[PDB]
C-alpha cells in the first residue's frame, strides 16, 4: 500500500486539505497556467511564420514543447497530491513520479543543446543561414531518448519497492541511488552549459580587442560586449535559481542524517518549474521578429 | 558511333552456367537503362530481365527468375547477364537494348547483335496475319491487337514496333503508337486506338520487307507479338 | 551652329512629334472602356512548387506545348521541369554561374542561356548520345547578355549592356545585324507574334520597336521615369506593356504611337521585376520586388489580384501558351505554378 | 503510374542526388567582389566578361570575382565581401575615388554587405610628400589645417609628415561608412603596397569579423 | 566631325519617326476592347475552368 511505505519515510498523508495544503496549490495552479499558455505561443509562432522555418528555431520550438509537457505533468500531480495521495496505487504512483522525470529532464537537456548549437555556430566560419538540417533532427530525438529513459528506469527495476533499506525521504518509492545520478545529471549539464558560454564571451573578446581603431573604434566593441554579457548572464542565471535550491535538497536527502528535508520540498518543486514559465521568455525576448508574431497571433 | 557489342555465348552443357556481357560504347552508357531480349530460332522476340540507371530497379521475367541475374558496370561501361541452371529452352539468341525514360524520350533505340546461345495475368499481343506477300510501290497495313487497354490515364498508349531485316538486329521505328523514331522516314505511319492497332506503309520501297513485332510498355513484363513477315514477290 | 544648328533641328523635330501624338488623343483609353464590366477577383493558388535549385532563380521559360519549362539559376545549372508530374527532365551544368537569362526554342531541341560572361550558349536537348551537349557559342557582344529570345531553330535576338540588340545566325555563328540607338543598357526584349518585329526597353528610360529585316528602329516611345526592367507584348501584336524601376507599368500603342495605360498604385514603391500578359489579353501579370505578383486589368487599370506565395524577390513570370497556368521564379530558390 | 512514368520519376530522382553532391560542396566557400579603377592596382593585391582567382588561406576557400551605372551589381547580393582598392598616391582622382566608394556604400542592394578597403600604392605615397612636390591642401581644403594625426598608434620608422597624410586619406573614406548603414555592416581600411604578400591573411581576418557578427546577430546573442 | 556624324544620325532617325501613318486614339483603344471581348471563353485565367480539364491539380 502507499501508507505502507509513506510510515517508514516519515511523510504525512493528509486526510482533509490543510492551510499549507491550499498554499502550494494556490502559485502551484496559477504557475502551470502560464507554463502552458507561454509556451503554447512559441511552438505556434513558428509554424504559422514561414520566416521562422530554421535550425535554432526548431531547438526553440522542442524545448517550448517540452517545457509544455512539465506544466502538463505537474497539472496532474496537483491533482493528486494532497488528501488525493492517499488512494494512489504502487502502479500508479509510479507513473506520477515518472511523468515528472521525463519533462523535467526534457527541458534540461533541450537547454545544453541550444548551448551546443550557438557554440557551433559563433566558431563555424560560414552564415547560420547555409547551414544544413541535420544536425536538429538527430539532435532532437536523442533528448527525448534521454528524457524517456529516465522516466521509465525507476518504473522498472531501479525502485526501491525491492528493497526498502534505502529509500528517500522525499520519493519513499524512489531509490537513493536514483536521486544522487539524477543530481548529477544536471550538476554535469550546467558545469557544460558553463563552459560553452563562457569560451563564447572569452572568443569574441579575443576577436573585438585586436580588430581595428579604424573600423568602429570602441564605440560599438562596448555595445555588443555589454548585450552579449547580458544574454550570457541572464541564460546562467535561470538556471543557477530555479535549480540550485531543488538540486542541493536531493543531496540533502542522502548521506543527510536528521535533517529537516520534508519542510522545503513542496516549495523547491515550485522553483524547478519556474524555469518552464520564463524559459521561453528568456529565449525569444531578443528576437525582434517574435516578439512582432507574437502580437498578429492574440 | 552509337555501339553495343556483344560477347559470350557459344555451346555449352545443359545444367551449366554462362555468363553474358553486351560492351557499350558511343553514349552516356550510365544514364540508359538497359534490356535483355532473346530470340528463339522458330519465334518471335522474348522480353527477359531490366536494369535501371544506377542498378535501382531490376525486373525479370517470369520464366528466368531465381536463375537468371542481370547486372551493369558503369565504370567499365558494360553490363553481365549471369544465367545459371540452364535448360534446353534457352537456345535462343539474345540482344543488349538500351533504353532512357523521360518526358518525350524514345525507349528501345538501339539494338545490339546477340549472341548464339546453344544449349544442348499477362497481356497477350495477338497477330492474325504471318506472312503476307507484298509487291514493292504498293501501300499494306499490319495490325496488332492487345488482351488489355494499353492507353493510359494520361493520355499515352503504350504500343511499340519494331522491324527485324533477315540476318540484322530489329530497330525501332514507331514509338507509343503514334512517334516516329529518329532516322526513320515520314513513309511510315502508325495509328490505332484501345485494343486495336495498326501500321501503314505508303509506297513501299526495297529494304522495307522483314518481320514487324508489336510490343506493349503499360506494364512488366513486356510482351511482343508473334510477329508479321513480308516476302518479296 | 554645326551641332547646336543639328540640336535646333532635333528639338523642332522633337516637337513635331510631341504635337502629331497629341493630335490623335482625341479621348482617353480609360474613359472609353468605363462601359464594360470588371473582371471580378482573381483568385489564383499554387497548385505545384518546383524545388531543385540551391540559389536565386534569374530566368524562366515556358515551352509551346505548354508542358515543359526551363528555368537558371546562381547554382551554375539549367533544369527542365515537367510541370505537370514535378519531375526534372534534364540538368544541364553551365560554365560560367552567372546567368541572368535563359530561353527554350519553338520547336523544342534547343535552349539558350546567357549572363556577365557576355556569351549566349545554345544546348542541344536531343542528341543521340543521351546527354545535353553546347552547340554553339555566340561571342561578340561587349557587355552582359540581359535577354534572349529564338525566332526559330537557326535564328536568336540577343539584347546586351553594350546598349545593342543583335540578331544572330546559329549555323554560322556570327551576327548578322546590330541595333542601336539606346543610350542605356537594355535589359529587356519582346518578339511579336508574327516576328517580323520587336521591342526592347532600356536602362535610358526608352523603349525602341525594330523591323528585323530591315534592321533599323521604327519607332521611339519614351514615358517612364526610370529604367525598364521587363517588357512584354499585348497577344494582338499592336501593343506592348513596360514595367520600369518607378512602381509603374503602362501600356503603349503601334499604331497610336503613344501611350494608353498608366497602371500605378499610391501603396506600391519597388520596382517591377517581370511583366506578362494573358492568352486573352485582360489581365497582366507583373511581378514586384515586394515579393508578390500584381493582376492588373488591361483595360480598367484596377488591381484584381495578388499572388503572394513568395518570401523573396519575384525574378521571373511567365504564362502558358494555352492560358492554364502561370509559373513565377523568385530568388528563394522556388518556382510556383498558379492557376 | 505507368511503367514509363514510374522509371521517369527515378531518372529525376537521381537528378537531386546530383544537386545535392555538388551543391553541399559550395556551401564551404566564400565568395568576394572585387571593385576599384584602372590605376588603383586592382588585379595586384592577392598574389596567387568576368575574372576569377581562386586562393585558400588556413583551409579556407575564397572565390574572387573582378568584372573586366553598375545594373550587374545585384548579381552580388549574397556575396561575404565587397573589396574596394583605392590608389592613394594620386590626389587628382582622390576625388571621383570618394564618389566611387559612395555609390557602393549606399546602394540599395548593398546594405547589408561589408567592405574592405584597400589603400593601395603606399609606398608612392610615402615619396610623394616626403619629397614634396605636391600639396593635398591644393585638392583638398580641409588639409590646410587638418588636425595633426589623432592621438593613435602610428607605424615605426614613418615620418611623422607621412602618418598625418596617411590618417587623412583614411578618415575620408570612414567619414562616409560611419555615416549611414546603421551598423549593418563596416567598413575595413588597410594600407597596401605592391610587393605585400600579406593581404591574403587581411581578407581572412576581415571575413572572419565580418561572419562572426552577423552570426551573433541572427541568432540574438547580441 | 564625330559630333556633326552622330547629330546627322540622329536627325535622320526622327524624320523617319515623324512621318508615320497614325490611328486615332479611339482606334486603337476600341481594337483592343474588341480583341479581348472576342477572345473571354479562351482565358482559363480569366474565365474558371472545371477541375475536370484541369492538367495541374
Ligand atoms: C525537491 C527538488 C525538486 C526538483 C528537482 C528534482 C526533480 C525531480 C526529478 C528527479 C529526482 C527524483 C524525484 C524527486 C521528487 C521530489 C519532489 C516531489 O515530487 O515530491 C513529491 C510531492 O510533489 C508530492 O508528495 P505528496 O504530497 O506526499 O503526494
Amino acid at each position: 500500500s502507499i501508507a505502507f511505505f509513506y510510515n517508514r519515510s516519515g511523510k504525512h498523508l493528509a486526510t482533509e486539505w490543510n492551510t499549507v495544503s491550499k498554499l502550494v496549490m494556490g502559485l502551484g495552479i496559477t504557475v502551470c497556467i502560464f507554463i502552458m499558455l507561454a509556451n503554447l505561443l512559441v511552438m505556434v509562432a513558428i509554424y504559422v511564420n514561414r520566416r521562422f522555418h530554421f535550425p535554432i528555431y526548431y531547438l526553440m520550438a522542442n524545448l517550448a514543447a517540452a517545457d509544455f509537457f512539465a506544466g502538463l505533468a505537474y497539472f496532474y500531480l496537483m491533482f493528486n497530491t494532497g488528501p488525493n495521495t492517499r488512494r494512489l496505487t504502487v502502479s500508479t504512483w509510479l507513473l506520477r513520479q515518472g511523468l515528472i522525470d521525463t519533462s523535467l529532464t526534457a527541458s534540461v537537456a533541450n537547454l545544453l543543446a541550444i548551448a551546443i548549437e550557438r557554440h557551433i555556430t559563433v566558431f563555424r566560419m560560414q552564415l547560420h543561414t547555409r547551414m544544413s538540417n541535420r544536425r536538429v533532427v538527430v539532435v532532437i530525438v536523442v533528448i527525448w531518448t534521454m528524457a524517456i529513459v529516465m522516466g521509465a528506469i525507476p518504473s522498472v527495476g531501479w525502485n526501491c519497492i525491492c528493497d526498502i533499506e534505502n529509500c528517500s525521504n522525499m520519493a519513499p518509492l524512489y531509490s537513493d541511488s536514483y536521486l544522487v545520478f539524477w543530481a548529477i545529471f544536471n550538476l554535469v549539464t550546467f558545469v557544460v552549459m558553463v563552459v560553452l558560454y563562457a569560451h563564447i564571451f572569452g572568443y569574441v573578446r579575443q576577436r573585438t580587442m585586436r580588430m581595428s581603431r579604424h573600423s568602429s573604434g570602441p564605440r560599438r566593441n562596448r555595445d555588443t560586449m555589454m548585450s552579449l554579457l547580458k544574454t550570457v548572464v541572464i541564460v546562467l542565471g535561470a538556471f543557477i535559481i530555479c535549480w540550485t535550491p531543488g538540486l542541493v535538497l536531493l543531496l540533502l536527502d542522502v548521506c543527510c542524517p536528521q535533517c529537516d528535508v520534508l519542510a522545503y520540498e513542496k516549495f523547491f518543486l515550485l522553483l524547478a518549474e519556474f524555469n518552464s514559465a520564463m524559459n521561453p521568455i528568456i529565449y525569444s525576448y531578443r528576437d525582434k521578429e517574435m516578439s512582432a508574431t507574437f502580437r498578429q497571433i492574440l | 558511333d552509337v555501339q553495343l557489342v556483344e560477347s559470350g555465348g557459344g555451346l555449352v552443357q545443359p545444367g551449366g552456367s554462362r555468363k553474358l556481357s553486351c560492351s557499350a560504347s558511343g553514349f552516356a552508357f550510365s544514364s540508359f537503362g538497359m534490356h535483355w531480349v532473346r530470340q528463339a530460332p522458330e519465334k518471335g522476340l522474348e522480353w527477359v530481365a531490366y536494369i535501371s540507371s544506377g542498378s535501382g530497379t531490376i525486373y525479370y521475367a517470369d520464366t528466368v527468375k531465381g536463375r537468371f541475374t542481370i547486372s551493369r558496370d558503369d565504370p567499365k561501361n558494360t553490363l553481365f547477364l549471369q544465367m545459371t541452371s540452364l535448360r534446353s529452352e534457352d537456345t535462343a539468341m539474345y540482344y543488349c537494348v538500351r533504353s532512357i525514360y523521360y518526358y518525350g524520350s524514345s525507349p528501345f533505340d538501339f539494338w545490339g547483335q546477340g549472341t548464339t546461345l546453344t544449349v544442348s495475368s499477362d497481356i497477350v499481343m495477338t497477330q492474325a496475319t504471318s506472312s503476307v506477300p507484298v509487291t514493292p510501290g504498293e501501300s499494306v497495313s499490319i495490325s496488332c491487337r492487345s488482351s488489355k487497354s494499353l492507353l493510359h490515364s494520361n493520355g499515352n498508349t503504350y504500343l511499340y514496333w519494331f522491324l527485324q531485316r533477315p540476318g540484322q538486329s530489329p530497330q525501332l521505328l514507331i514509338y507509343r503508337m503514334s512517334n516516329l523514331a529518329s532516322g526513320v522516314p515520314d513513309r511510315f505511319s502508325g495509328s490505332g486506338s484501345g485494343t486495336a492497332f495498326t501500321l501503314t506503309i505508303s509506297r513501299l520501297e526495297a529494304e522495307d520487307v522483314g518481320v514487324y513485332y508489336c510490343m506493349q510498355h503499360l506494364e512488366y513484363p513486356l510482351t511482343f507479338g508473334a510477329g508479321t513477315k513480308l516476302e518479296l514477290k | 551652329s554645326e551641332l547646336d544648328q543639328l540640336r535646333q533641328e532635333a528639338e523642332q523635330l522633337k516637337n513635331q512629334i510631341r504635337d502629331a501624338r497629341k493630335a490623335c488623343a482625341d479621348a482617353t483609353l480609360s474613359q472609353i472602356t468605363n462601359n464594360i464590366d470588371p473582371v471580378g477577383r482573381i483568385q489564383m493558388r499554387t497548385r505545384r512548387t518546383l524545388r531543385g535549385h540551391l540559389a536565386k532563380i534569374y530566368a524562366m521559360h515556358w515551352g509551346t506545348d505548354s508542358r515543359l519549362l526551363v528555368s537558371a539559376s546562381q547554382d551554375g545549372k539549367l533544369i527542365i521541369w515537367d510541370s505537370y508530374t514535378t519531375n526534372k527532365v534534364h540538368a544541364i551544368p553551365l560554365r560560367s554561374s552567372w546567368v541572368m537569362t535563359c530561353a527554350y526554342a519553338p520547336s523544342g531541341n534547343y535552349v539558350a542561356c546567357g549572363g556577365l560572361d557576355n556569351i549566349c550558349s545554345i544546348y542541344n536537348l536531343k542528341t543521340r548520345e543521351g546527354n545535353v551537349r553546347v552547340s554553339r557559342e555566340l561571342a561578340g557582344h561587349t557587355g552582359y547578355l540581359s535577354c534572349c529570345r529564338f525566332l526559330d531553330d537557326n535564328q536568336i535576338v540577343t539584347s546586351s549592356g553594350d546598349t545593342t540588340c543583335a540578331l544572330w545566325d546559329i549555323e554560322t555563328g556570327q551576327q548578322t545585324t546590330t541595333f542601336t540607338g539606346h543610350t542605356g543598357d537594355v535589359m529587356s526584349l519582346s518578339l511579336a507574334p508574327d516576328t517580323r518585329l520587336f521591342v526592347s526597353g532600356a536602362c535610358d528610360a526608352s523603349a525602341k520597336l525594330w523591323d528585323v529585316r530591315e534592321g533599323m528602329c521604327r519607332q521611339t516611345f519614351t514615358g517612364h521615369e526610370s529604367d525598364i526592367n521587363a517588357i512584354c507584348f499585348f497577344p494582338n501584336g499592336n501593343a506592348f506593356a513596360t514595367g520600369s524601376d518607378d512602381a509603374t507599368c503602362r501600356l503603349f500603342d503601334l499604331r497610336a504611337d503613344q501611350e494608353l495605360m498608366t497602371y500605378s498604385h499610391d501603396n506600391i514603391i519597388c520596382g517591377i521585376t517581370s511583366v506578362s500578359f494573358s492568352k486573352s489579353g485582360r489581365l497582366l501579370l507583373a511581378g514586384y520586388d515586394d515579393f508578390n505578383c500584381n493582376v492588373w486589368d488591361a483595360l480598367k487599370a484596377d488591381r484584381a489580384g495578388v499572388l503572394a506565395g513568395h518570401d523573396n524577390r519575384v525574378s521571373c513570370l511567365g504564362v502558358t501558351d494555352d492560358g492554364m497556368a502561370v509559373a513565377t521564379g523568385s530568388w528563394d530558390s522556388f518556382l510556383k505554378i498558379w492557376n | 503510374v505507368s511503367a514509363e512514368d514510374k522509371a521517369a520519376a527515378e531518372r529525376s530522382k537521381m537528378i537531386d542526388k546530383n544537386l545535392r553532391e555538388d551543391g553541399e560542396k559550395a556551401r564551404r566557400t566564400l565568395r568576394l567582389l572585387l571593385l576599384g579603377a584602372d590605376n588603383s592596382g586592382k588585379s595586384t593585391i592577392v598574389k596567387q566578361g568576368i575574372f576569377e582567382t581562386k586562393f585558400q588561406v588556413d583551409k579556407v576557400n575564397f572565390h574572387m570575382f573582378d568584372v573586366g551605372r553598375r545594373k550587374w551589381i545585384q548579381c552580388f547580393n549574397d556575396v561575404t565581401a565587397i573589396i574596394f582598392v583605392v590608389d592613394s598616391s594620386d590626389y587628382n582622382r582622390l576625388q571621383e575615388a570618394l564618389n566611387d566608394f559612395k555609390s557602393i556604400w549606399n546602394n540599395r542592394w548593398l546594405r547589408t554587405i561589408s567592405v574592405i578597403l584597400f589603400l593601395n600604392k603606399q609606398d608612392l605615397l610615402a615619396e610623394k610628400v616626403l619629397a614634396g612636390k605636391s600639396k593635398i591642401e591644393d585638392y583638398f581644403p580641409e588639409f590646410a589645417r587638418y588636425t595633426t594625426p589623432e592621438d593613435a598608434t602610428p607605424e615605426p620608422g614613418e615620418d611623422p609628415r607621412v602618418t598625418r597624410a596617411k590618417y587623412f586619406i583614411r578618415k575620408e573614406f570612414v567619414d562616409i561608412s560611419t555615416a549611414s548603414g546603421d551598423g549593418r555592416h563596416i567598413c575595413y581600411p588597410h594600407f597596401t603596397c605592391a610587393v605585400d604578400t600579406e593581404n591574403a591573411r587581411r581578407i581572412f581576418n576581415d571575413c572572419k569579423d565580418i561572419i562572426l557578427q552577423m552570426n551573433l546577430r541572427e541568432y540574438n546573442l547580441v | 566631325t564625330a559630333s556633326i556624324a552622330q547629330a546627322r544620325k540622329l536627325v535622320e532617325q526622327l524624320k523617319m519617326e515623324a512621318n508615320i501613318d497614325r490611328i486615332k486614339v479611339s482606334k486603337a483603344a476600341a481594337d483592343l476592347m474588341a480583341y479581348c471581348e472576342a477572345h473571354a471563353k479562351e482565358d482559363p485565367l480569366l474565365t474558371p475552368v472545371p477541375a475536370s480539364e484541369n492538367p495541374f491539380r
